[PDB]
């Protein structure tokens, strides 16, 4: 019969110790969840093939299957391997044996080695004829089939016999089942523990989720889109000018020239000696034929990028496979402008977009829908209808801006050359590349320090908070610094630092300022803000109570300060609640600090990429200068050292260029942060949606890993009401207009009120001025003034 | 000024074995440079070498005795020179970047080994940046942790205010480049 | 030093190109004339290809660095244009943009490959201490200040502006009534 070999048969690829690292290789292995032949022993050993190596596993309760027979024809005409093992003695031979017709152990020699409940795995695989064995024994409790488990295999015997094997047969014992599979050249993403033992594996070419995981180099993926491969249509046959076919992907050969495309026929204007039409880059749009006369054009086979839509791997394991720019007649199938959407089902609803697919489609069992941009509203516009808010809501918004990078310096001589002299001589022959490269990197490091100084060093005088906190009813205990820590910080700053986390010439220089100094700056700015206001940024510092400061900051957005002096308990409580919500968000959500984490990840990824580029061969015979020089003659070697110099110099130039664009990006962010500090922190802005959504009130900084964090405190109104208005009033034929604010009505009486918070007064001569006549202006109502 | 580099002392051809120093090792034809201190990594009997994330040789197995010796390469860095104006003095100070002072008025800081400076325990404004908090500056070169600035405690009562009574008109100069020289090749 | 630095980097790059003209890049000579005067074409083609590769790489590096530096100078130029429009042609309110202090004028002067501003900035410098009150109750009705602060000299209560000490007498013209006293923390009881 046949059965399912799930995962077993994975061995140790090489003899290199590794720990806490995922590694990818490329060699022969038994694939995952494939079919492996299953045998019996009761009431069974024919000549099974030997294609590329055998996963053999005999589940034994009585130790019957013990030996093997290896060779080409089993008839004493080539060097045939014979292995016998009566549970104590291991016998290996390379003699010639005249075997039996159905050989079993019943109850020219050049090499010889002599030394249910169970499972006994093997990999009898061969490389270059060098016979290799892996093995692993384990106890189980099973009677029917192979267990569903994972077990790594380590090499026990390595034999340099150089034997091409085609036939092999087991050995019974006549007075326990066994299995035979075959190996395929897959690739795997292994997982070592701290002891150097394989714990899991991923078969890359099984299913799109495994392709995505092999691409991302991880076992747990996140929700999103990850490009896995390139879709490519293959041709089917070669046309040699024999016959000719159309409307297919075919190979065409015309007197020695090849190509690939569709040979459909068209109506290009042949001029009686012409043959081809041509595109720009030496590609023929059309072509003719030598056996007759006929004009027919070319269109190449379709291609695109296979993209995989994957939800959270802690939620599901089902995928969707988008083909890009491909019609669905050449790949539940759904067709859209981005391409074919094999995997999901079309839905005729519209929600908020989650995973954007393209041209309006967003994915999310797994559904696909055109996105809903937002909700709908029809504002009740009239010519006498107004809406005034009646109650507000203080909000606290978190904005995160990267400010700095990590200073680095890579010397060319140590990078390109490993402690060598010919390499240094040739790198001197190439000129001043080294000096210009190190000058660029030093400029980067100096400007990063200047970025940090420009963002933070803007007070020049450290202030201190008074011991008594009489701040009106407010509570800054979670942002004010904590003396109890060995490195003085605050609660939110410690939460922010808790989230964000060689020997080839690469060094990392430290920042000039330390984290204690940046926190001292931040606390000085904050204590200056609380105890003085905006004044400490112009000249010296001032004394103002905090209620008075917030009253003037309401007058800076239009609201009369008696709102504050009558609502301060509510505003204090809602500010404290917003602070607590900042704590809850920063303790239960990690996606907020993605900007700074992305900066760290790109920098570390670029450095790691450069270090793996150290291992690239770049065209030579080896990637190590020591083994290049230890074998090659001095006339021979210098070409290969030149090839490596070209490769690593190009790599380092690419790295420094990318560093230059990225440093320009960080510099723009740093100047933006400096402007934010000056305008938002040291004062009250009026640029809309610069210091937070809504009418801005304050800002507070906190340090962050290679960055800064602002807490924009913002007035927002929330509860509206409808009233009736009028542009003016006539009382004695003289038009009256309002000084500040709108002119409204409940339905029986007319009142004057502030534009931004409902509080109506009585119309007198002191809040309305006389101007004009009744006739020129549209909309005058009649009422006493 | 230059790049500081520690040199090895002898070649090990595997002769004998030495530890805790920069040496050259030759094991069946492969060379290298590092400190052959021994370690306690897990030794699966078929395995020979240990490797890090970036595939560089870290451990090694001796071909005679079964023990694991991890490799840490020789220290290096760039020598850096603190200099005042030549119209003022001709004294220097040679920092070694990221090198402990047992490898070179020797003073050790987290930025590196600083030699030609004193260690005044006061706090002044910063003059010549050394790194990691300290910065240098009667001809005695001094090194000290920098002062960020002066210290003040604002008299914050709940009924205390300050109002200026006199002003000072100031004139500030700001300089902004607008173009380079127009050039073609 | 900013303009001098720009001149120095540009001159350094232009000199660096000439030094790479003096460089060799792996060949037997650095001059095409001595290459062609002695060597046959089947080897001269290879050597001249080496020199072409070297100088073309050098010139590409130079142009890329000029592109990045030109982006830097373009950002500076747009900042200068905005600052001309806001500080020179008008009175800004973005703090610490047109100079430290409460900015009130600006003047330009030309300069080699750049511009120079002379930001005129008001600054206050001599301070005192007074006693405040968020409001003042007279007849049980709270009075608040229109513009400025409430101050006292120990015996009398005065009103002044927020930014230069000049006190007046509390009258109905500079204070408005806003209800009842009992809600506001800090109320005092002087005559209005």
């Amino acid at each position: 019969a046949y059965t399912n070999s799930f995962t077993r048969g994975v061995y140790y690829p090489d003899k290199v110790f590794r720990s806490s690292v995922l590694h990818s290789t490329q060699d022969l292995f038994l694939p995952f969840f494939s079919n492996v032949t299953w045998f019996h022993a009761i009431h069974d050993n024919p000549v099974l093939p030997f294609n590329d190596g055998v996963y053999f596993a005999s589940t034994e309760k009585s130790n019957i299957i013990r030996g093997w027979i290896f060779g080409t024809t089993l008839d004493s005409k080539t060097q045939s391997l014979l292995i016998v093992n009566n549970a104590t003695n291991v016998v290996i031979k390379v003699c010639e044996f005249q075997f039996c017709n159905d050989p079993f152990l019943g109850v020219n020699c050049t090499f010889e080695y002599v030394s249910f409940k169970n499972l006994r795995e093997f990999v009898f695989k061969n490389i270059d004829g060098y016979f290799k064995i892996y093995s692993k024994h384990t106890p189980i409790n099973l009677v029917r089939d192979l267990p569903q488990g994972f077990s790594a295999l380590e090499p026990l015997v390595d034999l340099p016999i150089g034997i091409n094997i085609t036939r092999f047969q087991t050995l019974l014992a006549l007075h326990a089942a066994y299995y035979v599979g075959y190996l395929q050249p897959r690739t795997f993403l292994l997982k070592y523990n701290e002891n150097g033992t394989i714990t899991d594996a991923v078969d890359c070419a099984l299913d799109p989720l495994s392709e995505t995981k092999c691409t991302l180099k991880s076992f747990t993926v996140e929700k999103g889109i990850y490009q896995t491969s390139n879709f490519r249509v293959q041709p089917t046959e070669s046309i040699v000018r024999t016959n000719l076919v159309k409307n297919k992907c075919v190979n065409f050969n015309f007197n020695g020239l090849t190509g690939t495309g569709v040979l459909t026929e068209s109506n290009k204007k042949f001029l009686p000696f012409q043959q081809f039409g041509r595109d720009i880059a030496d590609t023929t749009d059309a072509v003719r034929d030598p056996q007759t006369l006929e004009i027919l054009d070319i269109t190449p086979c379709s291609f695109g990028g296979v993209s995989v839509i994957t939800p959270g791997t802690n939620t599901s394991n089902q995928v969707a496979v988008l083909y890009q720019g491909v019609n669905c007649t050449e790949v539940n199938v759904f067709q859209t402008r981005a391409g074919c959407l094999i995997g999901a089902e079309h839905v005729n609803n519209s929600y908020e977009c989650d995973i954007p697919i393209g041209a309006g489609i967003c994915a999310s069992s797994i559904i696909a829908y055109t996105m809903s941009l937002g909700a709908e509203n029809s504002v009740a516009y009239s010519n006498n209808s107004i809406a005034i808010p009646t109650n507000f809501t203080i909000s606290v918004t978190t904005e995160i801006l990267p400010v700095s990078m990590t200073k680095t310096s890579v010397d060319c001589t140590m990078y390109i050359c490993g402690d060598s002299t010919e390499c240094s001589n040739l790198l001197l022959q190439y000129g001043s590349f080294c000096t210009q490269l190190n000058r660029a990197l030093t400029g980067i490091a100096v400007e990063q320090d200047k970025n940090t100084q420009e963002v933070f060093a803007q007070v020049k005088q450290i202030y201190k908070t008074p011991p008594i906190k009489d701040f009106g009813g407010f509570n800054f205990s979670q942002i004010l610094p904590d003396p109890s820590k060995p490195s003085k910080r605050s609660f939110i700053e410690d939460l922010l630092f808790n989230k964000v986390t060689k020997f080839n010439g690469l060094t990392v220089l430290p920042p000039l300022l330390t984290d204690e100094m940046i926190a001292q700056y931040t606390s000085a700015l904050l204590a200056g803000t609380i105890t003085s206001g905006w004044t400490f940024g112009a000249g010296a510092a001032l004394q103002i109570p905090f209620a008075m400061q917030m009253a003037y900051r309401f007058n800076g957005i239009g609201v009369t300060q008696n709102v504050l002096y009558e609502n301060q308990k509510l505003i204090a409580n809602q500010f404290n609640s917003a602070i607590g919500k900042i704590q809850d968000s920063l303790s239960s959500t990690a996606s907020a600090l993605g900007k700074l984490q992305d900066v760290v990840n790109q920098n570390a990824q670029a450095l790691n990429t450069l270090v793996k580029q150290l291992s690239s061969n770049f065209g030579a015979i080896s990637s190590v200068l020591n083994d290049i020089l230890s074998r090659l003659d001095p006339p021979e070697a210098e070409v290969q050292i030149d090839r490596l110099i070209t490769g690593r110099l190009q790599s380092l130039q690419t790295y420094v260029t990318q560093q230059l664009i990225r440093a320009a990006e960080i510099r723009a962010s740093a100047n933006l942060a400096a402007t934010k500090m000056s305008e938002c922190v040291l004062g009250q802005s009026k640029r809309v949606d610069f210091c937070g959504k809504g009418y801005h009130l304050m800002s507070f900084p906190q340090s962050a890993p290679h960055g800064v964090v602002f807490l924009h405190v913002t007035y927002v109104p929330a509860q509206e009401k409808n009233f009736t208005t009028a542009p003016a009033i006539c009382h004695d034929g003289k038009a009256h207009f309002p000084r500040e604010g709108v002119f409204v009505s409940n339905g029986t009486h007319w009142f004057v009120t502030q534009r931004n918070f409902y509080e109506p007064q009585i119309i007198t001569t002191d809040n309305t001025f006389v101007s004009g006549n009744c006739d020129v202006v549209i909309g005058i109502v009649n009422n006493t003034v | 000024t230059s790049n500081f580099r520690v040199q090895p002392t002898e070649s090990i051809v595997r002769t004998n074995l030495v530890k805790n120093k920069c040496v050259n090792f030759n094991f069946n034809g492969l060379t290298g440079t590092g400190v052959l201190t021994e370690s306690n990594k897990k030794f699966l009997p078929f395995q020979q070498f240990g490797r890090d994330i970036a595939d560089t040789t870290d451990a090694v197995r001796d071909p005679q005795t079964l023990e694991i010796l991890d490799i840490t390469p020789c220290s290096f860095g760039g020598v850096s020179v603190i200099t005042p104006g030549t119209n003022t003095s001709n004294q220097v100070a040679v920092l070694y970047q990221g090198v402990n002072c047992t490898e070179v008025n020797v003073f050790q800081t987290r930025a590196g080994c600083l030699i030609g400076a004193e260690h005044v325990n006061n706090s002044y404004e910063c003059d010549i940046p050394i790194g990691a908090g300290i910065c240098a500056s009667s001809q005695s070169i001094i090194a000290y942790t920098m002062s960020l600035g002066a210290e003040n405690s604002v008299a914050y009562s709940n009924n205390s205010i300050a109002i200026p009574t006199n002003f000072t008109i100031s004139v500030t100069t700001e300089i902004l480049p607008v173009s380079m020289t127009k050039t073609s090749v």
